[PDB]
């Protein structure tokens, strides 16, 4: 048992017909204090999976090595690590769920949660979330922390059910994901303007998008708003 | 540990170190037991080549086992000091979890299997 | 529950689900959450059910004295005044939040109001369990100089937000709409869901199927 | 501190008919207030006509899950794939849970099948092992809501013939496949429109002797 | 220890075709202990109903304080009050001990008698009240009760109908439930002839 | 939840009610309280389900692995004490357990032994566990004789639970009957408490206070 | 205080009540008389805890036999138990609650019929055939719920009375030193002095 | 929340971020936290907001009543009511309240009441959560008899630091200026001051 | 359990012992045994928490057992009770300690004289003329020690142990049911059977 | 405590007060927070004293057997074995350490390490009680490729107004910096810093 210290917020995804993408800003919160603007939570594993963490982010940094560990472990004695023996987004998950669950159960947790993120070599897409309990559950959007609350029932609006996913582009998702993460800038006080952004598609394969920024942002109607109810 | 297997077969399927054991019964003093219609009765050899004997103190051939049993033999006599004491605790054993004392049969099974487990056990003749 | 308040260029617009729950168990399907200050003064809560009940029709009553008294009628910013002193009086042991929405001959006005007291101003503002469903879509679409059809949609859009993805939040959308010189115009049920449910069976039962000991006329009469 | 346990809702049913049996579950997966999943499959095929479900902290319920089917696959292994029959499998889950009798799966259990005379079987589990071969039974959010109605429209409880008053009961006519899924998803229907947790779809494991068969229908998804 | 399942008990109503129904169980109990099968928990002013769950010595100090004030009103009204005033008499009343509560759940049920609509409405402890078209439960067994009203019930069943569908939702409601049963009544009610009905069930 | 057992003329009579609760919520009304350990050994279920049905039946693989051994049946004295040597192991754990464990052998007679989670081990003639003992006890105790036939024995075993099933709000559901003989025990059936109740009210007079 | 029973037969009420006191370790006194005389046709017996429950008791005696100068007139058993039922029911809510359970055995010379009451602490009142209070209903409601008829003699009450008390000094832990027994007829209230 | 009141030259300038959070969800991100109780006496509300707006809405209403019988009252005098009412209700109060006013014969002044009810007059007052954070820019950058625009530059850096590192505050911030020449509001964006 | 009583006269140690088991609400038992024989002339009572003190007893039974048949010997009733508090002292810092109190009472045949024990769970030991557990000794020593002599008969002891018993049955609020009462002298051990 | 590191052209720079508290009480007025764990690379010490001292002498055995084997370490290798203390018992220890190093292919180098374990990679860091007070001044000031006089003006101030502010924090500033040149000690008294 633990608290966690500097931590991650909200990482968000969703799937759109060719695959999915996944965004989490690039701030390590210690508290109420701001104090790491320049962390990745996003973590590639190959060519067709990214893990987005939330939470602790000195269990994020360990999960990370834990990856990195999986990906020379399966090269090993492996000719086709490279193509039909690589490593899958269904084979992360199910590695990463068993030791959360694990960990769980010594009462000894990664104090985290985690969006397992990519496209399967079926071109079938992956979206499937799990964390410092070892629950696990999928669907056609999912969200962590705030992201849960806010971000969410925006992207549901996009893909409501299964049969919406074919539906939609990447040009439609990847804007409901820029929109959401503006929502949660204004609404969130653990988040930053900065933030990363994965697409996993299976045609055009893992676009990578750093340095990100919130733009667009409405703020002019606050000049007109005076005091707390009498005051002109 | 010790772990060497002291206890093993020979070509022609026989275990020595049991059949040695057997020769060491052979040198011991005899025992005779002979059961009646209402009794049984154990008789022992005392060898008399040892004189000068304390008899009061000098360990006797026939032990109680319980109040109702008795145990007697032949062979190292150290040895079987081992096999009484194992004996001993297992009756009082028996009495405490079955709240009734051993039969003469559930004894003997239980003597009997602990020196089989001496001949198949490592480190141990 | 899901509450929104939205500001339109001459007026102001009032939005709740319907739903009303006892924990995890549903009691109401289509609990009308929208109520009266005054005549263009409404309100509607979450929280302590009876406490945001009774805390505003105890300010209706006396707003409704005090606008007999001054020949004027009731402002927005006395219904305000009259609530969080009360409800900072009682440091929050009144379990009333509330979304306070009306005009007067000052103008229009949309206000939020806690339990402890504290009072905010805004053009747009969620409230319940599922207010940040609600935010979610306000702060997506909001923008300034709404007309009121703008702002009618824009209030339903945030309730339905919470409708599906808030479980204490459910069934109807309920509107009130008050511009500014005329008459507040309450929209009860302004959206349902279309279809109704058919059972696979009637459970109807045969007459004389349950046992009875007793039978007696209950007098009722003087 | 940690909390090691969580709630992620759902209700299960299960019934066993003359020569069938099923095993029904809501396929919404929640946290507190927010929807983690509109279909998350709760019910799950084992092998050898057994269905399977622990319901209440998914987390342990995906590993009971897990073990058993690990456990039905080394059953085979070990006794010359042999057949594990329902009261077989009823006793081997005891275990499984009992072995954690001190840091319990939270979880709800039941599974459905035939016995070895062909005749429908349900058993139904205690978070630590304690189980019952019966004839109908709910779990999870809603069975407090679900129980009841079973034990008026499956076993006619309170129930007598008309004519008689009280002193001949409803006669317990045996259930046709058809019959049983209506009272199902009427169970749900009502489940749905009076528990938070429930709704969203609702997926119908049917087990006979020509092997397992599934059935989805939505459910109000508010 | 909780004020509310000390004695246990239930309360249901139900509106129909120009009726309504209201329904309890007869249990007092001191928790596993069974005292009374004889304690009913609907009682009437009038021509207006209250059934009340709870813990019972408020549950008898109400039906006292309504009877109370019922009387003085029709003195000073000189005419019966109705069930839409008379639940807001409850709700009033009930709130005036906001931080001091009655542990009960009151139902109440009637008919108007100008109006002829037939009314029912449920309140929490402290006044809140739920004013729903089909049916209010209440008790120990309220889950229960739900789950049995939300299935069964149908709109606009006649009284002798109603009178089925409420007491098969009352008695296996009460037999899911440790502290409620022991015994039954049932309220038949319309405009101008209420008839109770005692139900045979399981003494367990 | 009932239990009880007592010792007569012809063996030993078990009776149990079938009802099982969480909280106010009645979870069954048709649960086993009645564990059938071997054709000769009964054991009754209070306290943990689980414990009670976990450790009752590996009870019985104890009794068989005995019987193999030894070549001749378990006493009720070893049998009972093989349970209570194992949940003294377990003490402070969190073992919930009251069980009387019931048989009939030629060397004891009719014997039971009240077994309990915190490691007690009763031999005794009349027991009754559960949260409606008190009730079952009354009936029992100012109705027992050593010289009951076993009709009366049977009727009163099953007197005494409705008795409890009637005033404990955590009894009833129905009623399971046993006899205990030399042979093996014999099991003389569910009944409904509902049913019973009235039965019993009109033939025997009893209940007068509760209208039928 | 301890056991305090109730039984109403055809034509009267019989209360029996422990004669133990004890306080913690020791037992004071075995002749206590857990009763007061509320009206010559009204006994109320109890039991709660020390100080409060005779303070209670003789403070519902004194308020009914002020009633009874007043008016000149006996009240009704269910007048009387309707009086200390919103004294109890008053108490409650109190700063500090009276923490006493009381049975009230009556004879109502009007209707002609015994009456026994049975309220609690919290002022729940219950009118019962026979009852009790604490752990007494536990060891003897099986035996009355059996036995009892309400066309029993006042002697076969005693008989049923007697059968409770003594399934209770089998499988009661404490040692109540027996009870004091009185019947509430027509006649008024009279004690039985050997039981 | 980050606050702070500055004396100049021409007077004085309060300053405020616009965040208010229920614990990590921000409840209102364009917040007023500059209040009027008087013309030219404003103040800077920290902590509990229903403490804050009924202290302030009290002290209005006692300088209302102070103006109608004595004529316009004096800054210091403004302070002395807020902290009477901090200090003698300091068991059932959280409430960190800077004072910034105008007069024409003491020109502008700034005093500060924290938790405690106590007072402090100061060239520059700095309160909220995200106080901490500027403790040494503002000493280090703090000028006496500043003009006007140097004011602005000092607070707004200083408040863009406070919002940079501390979550509770953030959005807007929001500006009072007190002179002889009147009242004047300013806001600033955050693409104008994240970029400072 | 309770109540447990041991006097040490001219030529015998009398242990008397309650004969009630309670578990909570009920008495289960009335006819309970609390004591065990360890060896021809040696009885040890005992009282403390269900389940350890039988379980204790057996244990320190089997071990003297086993000791009499190893050495075909008797130990002496100072080596017994010397045996048994070291298990008690061994136990108090285990990490469940055995809850259970005894009286170890025997007569020494090569001393030819009756010898009395008192330890407590904690493996406090002391030799006494009489002694008992748990508060027993509040109601009963004052009798004690102004009756008592050494030269005592064992008819004399079993006089003054009803004295002892009546004042227990008198003024503990508790019904312990009676005391089984058993005497060891040079004949070894025996029960009286009317007492 | 008052602690941080600097990178700058020619190298990194740390620097620390010199103060250590037992509750209110100075225990000790002259404590030298700036350890060495190898040649050219030291670190900074925060949190409890008994844990960093232990980490800090564990760390420094590590570095010495490492050297003994493969050679001179890198500050990142440093940074990792602080890490793996800290991270793997996070439940028994309270340790903020700040770990700089110069190399000559990597030049300087600074790695902070707080409570959690986690490590972060950054061109300066400050840490300690005293630093809450001094994240508006640093980042407002801070310049990549100062020059040695510059980046020790920056620590002076910095530290300066962190003592300043922060009762927990106080004595001199000890320096040590880290260069191609070698290893120099510098000390700063109270005179000296004070009237900055
Ligand atoms: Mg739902
Ligand atoms: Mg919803
Ligand atoms: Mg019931
Ligand atoms: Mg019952
Ligand atoms: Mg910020």
């Amino acid at each position: 048992t633990q608290q966690p210290i500097v931590t991650g917020t909200s990482v968000i995804s969703m799937k759109y017909d060719n695959g999915v993408i996944i965004a989490a800003d690039n701030l390590g919160s210690y508290g109420s204090l701001l104090r790491f603007n320049g962390v990745e939570r996003l973590i590639p594993v190959g060519d067709n999976t990214v893990v987005g963490i939330s939470g602790d982010i000195s269990d994020m940094q360990h999960i990370e090595r834990l990856l990195k560990d999986l990906v020379t472990e399966n090269a090993y004695d492996n000719p086709l690590a490279d193509a039909e023996e690589a490593l899958e987004p269904s084979y992360i998950f199910e590695y990463l769920a068993t030791v959360m669950y694990q960990r769980r159960s010594k009462m000894n947790p990664l104090w985290n949660a985690i969006i397992v993120a990519g496209v399967q070599s079926n071109g079938d897409q992956f979206l499937r979330y799990v964390n410092l309990l070892g629950v696990t559950y999928s669907s056609p959007t999912l969200a962590t922390g705030f992201g849960a609350h806010m971000a969410n029932p925006l992207l549901r609006k996009v893909v409501d059910r299964e049969s919406d996913i074919p539906k939609t582009t990447v040009q439609v998702a990847e804007e409901a994901i820029v929109n959401a993460m503006r929502v949660l800038y204004y609404r969130d006080a653990r988040s930053s303007r900065n933030f990363s952004l994965a697409i996993i598609d299976k045609n055009t394969g893992l676009t990578f998008k750093k340095n990100l920024q919130v733009e667009n942002m409405k703020w002019d109607f606050a000049k007109d708003i005076k005091g707390y109810g009498t005051q002109k | 540990g010790y772990d060497r297997a002291l206890s093993i077969f020979s070509p022609d399927g026989h275990i020595f170190q049991v059949e040695y054991a057997l020769e060491a019964v052979k040198r011991g003093t005899c025992a005779v037991g002979v059961k009646g219609k209402n009794c049984v009765v154990l008789g022992c050899e005392r060898r008399s080549t040892l004189k000068l004997q304390d008899t009061r103190i000098t360990p006797s051939k026939v032990s109680k086992i319980d109040s109702h049993v008795v145990l007697s033999f032949s062979g190292l006599n150290a040895d079987s000091r081992i096999l009484i004491e194992k004996a001993r605790v297992e009756a009082q054993s028996h009495r405490l979890t079955l709240e009734d004392p051993v039969t003469v049969e559930y004894l003997t099974r239980y003597v009997a299997g602990v020196q089989q487990r001496y001949t198949q056990s490592g480190g141990v003749r | 529950t899901t509450i929104v308040g939205v500001k339109f260029n001459n007026g102001v617009v009032i939005a709740a689900d319907t739903r009303s729950t006892q924990g995890p168990i549903v009691a109401d399907k289509n609990c009308a959450k929208l109520h009266r200050i005054s005549p263009k003064i409404w309100c509607a809560g979450a929280g302590t059910a009876a406490d945001t009940e009774a805390v505003t029709q105890l300010i209706g009553s006396n707003i409704e004295l005090h606008s007999l008294y001054t020949s004027r009628e009731p402002r927005v910013v006395s219904a305000l005044q009259m609530l969080k002193q009360h409800l900072f009086k009682y440091q929050g042991h009144i379990g009333a939040y509330l979304i306070v929405a009306g005009v007067d001959p000052t103008g229009s006005h949309l206000f939020s109001i806690h339990a402890h007291g504290s009072t905010d101003v805004g053009y747009y503002l969620s409230l319940g369990s599922g207010s940040l469903a609600a935010m979610a879509v306000l702060e997506s679409h909001w923008k300034q100089d709404l007309t009121k059809e703008e702002a009618i949609k824009l209030a339903s859009d945030a309730i339905q937000a919470g409708i599906w993805n808030d479980l204490g939040s459910a069934s109807n959308v309920d509107v009130c709409v008050m511009e500014i010189g005329k008459d507040a115009e309450y929209l009860r049920n302004y959206l349902t869901p279309n279809v109704r449910e058919e059972k696979q069976k009637s459970y109807k039962f045969p007459r004389g199927t349950t046992a009875v000991l007793k039978e007696s006329i209950v007098n009722i009469c003087d | 501190q940690f909390n090691p346990y969580g709630d992620n809702g759902g209700t299960i049913l299960g019934i066993a008919g003359e020569d069938f049996a099923v095993l029904a579950g809501d396929t919404r997966n929640i946290t507190d207030y927010s929807i983690n999943s509109r279909y998350e499959p709760k019910v799950f095929d084992c092998g050898d006509n057994i269905v399977m479900s622990a319901n209440g902290f998914a987390a342990d319920g995906d590993a009971l899950v897990k073990r058993f089917k690990n456990s039905v696959k080394w059953y085979h292994f070990d006794h010359n794939d042999k057949k594990l029959s329902i009261n077989s499998a009823a006793r081997n889950i005891q275990h499984l849970l009992y072995g954690k009798r001190f840091f319990p799966y939270y979880v709800h259990t039941i599974i459905a099948g035939l016995d070895e005379d062909g005749k429908g079987a349900v058993y139904s589990f205690d978070p630590v092992g304690s189980y019952e071969r019966e004839q109908c039974r709910a779990g999870g959010a809603a069975a407090s809501l679900i129980m009841p109605f079973l034990d008026n429209q499956v076993n006619f409880k309170n129930q007598y013939e008309p004519g008689t008053n009280g002193k001949v009961k409803k006669p317990l006519k045996y259930l046709s496949v058809e019959e049983v899924i209506k009272l199902v998803r009427d169970s749900f229907t009502s489940a749905t429109e009076r528990h938070i947790q429930v709704g969203d779809g609702l997926e119908i494991l049917i087990v006979t002797k020509d092997g397992v068969r599934k059935e989805f229908y939505e459910l109000k998804r508010d | 220890s909780d004020p509310s399942s000390i004695n246990g008990g239930i309360v249901v109503a139900m509106t129909g075709k120009d009726c309504v129904a209201i329904a309890c169980d007869l249990r007092l109990g001191s928790q596993s202990l069974g005292v009374s099968n004889k304690f009913e928990k609907i009682f009437h002013y009038g021509h207006v109903f209250l059934g009340i769950t709870g813990l019972a010595t408020d549950v008898t100090t109400l039906n006292e304080m309504f009877r109370y004030k019922t009387n003085l009103y029709k003195l000073k009204e000189e005419r019966a009050i109705e069930p839409e005033t008379f639940t807001q008499l409850v709700s009033s009343s009930l709130y005036e001990r906001r931080f001091g509560p009655y542990f009960v759940g009151p139902v109440v049920a009637g008919i108007n008698s100008k109006s002829g609509k037939p009314f029912i409405a449920g309140f929490d402890l402290i006044g809140c009240i739920d004013e729903a078209k089909d049916f209010i439960v209440s008790g120990t067994a309220s889950d229960q009760l739900f789950g049995m009203c939300e299935s069964l019930y149908e709109p606009n069943l006649e009284p002798e109908d109603l009178f089925e569908t409420i007491s098969q939702a009352l008695l296996n409601a009460a037999d899911r439930d440790a502290l409620s049963g022991w015994g039954a009544v049932v309220y038949i009610i319309k405009k101008d002839e209420v008839v109770k009905r005692y139900l045979k069930m399981r003494q367990d | 939840t009932t239990t009880l057992a007592f010792r007569f003329q012809g063996g030993i009579i078990v009776a149990v009610d079938s009802r099982a609760t969480a909280g106010n919520w009645v979870a069954s009304q048709t649960v086993k309280k009645v564990i059938e350990i071997n054709p000769f050994l009964l054991g009754t279920m209070a306290g943990g389900a689980a414990d009670c049905q976990f450790w009752e039946t590996w009870l019985g693989s104890q009794c068989r692995l005995h019987e193999l051994r030894e070549k001749e049946r378990i006493s009720v004295a070893a049998a009972s004490k093989i349970l209570s040597n194992l949940v003294y192991q377990y003490k402070g754990a969190g073992l919930s357990m009251g069980t009387m464990i019931c048989g009939y052998t030629r060397k004891e007679g009719p014997t039971i032994y009240y077994v309990d989670s915190d490691g007690t081990r009763l031999k005794g003639d009349i027991f009754c566990v559960g949260s409606g003992q008190t009730f079952a006890y009354g009936v029992l105790d100012s109705n027992y004789k050593w010289d009951l036939s076993v009709e009366d024995a049977l009727y009163l075993g099953k007197r005494s639970i409705l008795a409890a099933a009637h005033r404990d709000a955590y009894s009833g559901g129905s009623v399971n009957l046993y006899h205990v003989t030399e042979d093996g025990w014999i099991y003389h059936g569910n009944h409904d408490v509902g049913e019973l109740f009235w039965k019993v009210k009109e033939e025997e007079g009893s209940f007068n206070n509760v209208i039928g | 205080m301890d056991i305090i029973l109730g039984i109403r037969v055809q034509d009267s009420v019989i209360l029996a009540s422990s004669k133990a006191v004890t306080r913690g370790i020791s037992v004071l006194k075995d002749s206590d008389d857990k009763t007061r005389q509320l009206s010559p046709h009204t006994l109320m017996s109890f039991a709660g805890e020390a100080g409060d429950t005779v303070q209670f008791a003789e403070y519902i005696q004194a308020n009914i036999q002020l009633y009874s100068i007043r008016e000149d007139y006996e009240l009704s058993p269910q007048a009387v138990s309707s009086f200390v039922r919103q004294e109890l029911a008053k108490s409650i809510r109190s700063r500090r609650p009276y923490q006493v359970n009381v049975l009230i055995g009556g004879y109502d010379k009007k209707k002609n019929k015994p009456e026994l009451y049975q309220i609690d602490y919290l002022g729940t009142k219950v009118e019962l055939p026979y009852g009790a209070h604490g752990y007494s209903g536990f060891y003897t409601f099986s035996l009355l719920d059996h036995h009892y008829r309400p066309d029993m003699t006042t002697e076969e009450g005693l008989d049923l009375l007697k059968l409770c008390v003594q399934e209770l000094e089998k499988r009661m832990p404490m040692d109540f030193k027996g009870v004091i027994v009185k019947i509430v007829d027509k006649d008024g209230i009279r004690q039985v002095d050997d039981f | 929340t980050s606050i702070m009141a500055v004396t100049f030259k021409d007077g004085v300038i309060l300053g405020a971020d616009s965040r208010t959070t229920t614990g990590a969800y921000i409840a209102n991100r364009v917040t007023d936290k500059l209040t009027r109780v008087h013309d030219k006496i404003w103040c800077c509300r920290s902590g509990s907001a229903a403490d804050t707006q009924a202290i302030a809405d009290i002290v209005q209403y006692h300088l209302e009543l102070y103006t109608s019988q004595y004529g316009t009252p004096s800054t210091e005098t403004a302070a002395s009511v807020f902290k009477e009412l901090c200090y003698e209700n300091k068991d059932n109060l959280t409430a960190g309240i800077i004072v910034a006013g105008y007069d024409d014969k003491n020109k502008g002044e700034v005093y500060t009441i924290p938790l405690g009810g106590s007072v402090h007059k100061l060239p520059y007052a700095i309160a909220g959560s995200g106080s901490t954070f500027i403790y040494g820019y503002c000493d280090k950058n703090f000028r006496e008899n500043m003009s006007k625009e140097e004011t602005v530059d000092f607070i707004k850096h200083s408040l863009s630091q406070a919002i940079k590192w501390d979550g509770s505050s953030g959005g807007v911030i929001r500006m009072v200026v007190l002179t002889a020449a009147g009242v004047e509001r300013l806001i600033f964006y955050p693409d104008e001051y994240e970029q400072l």
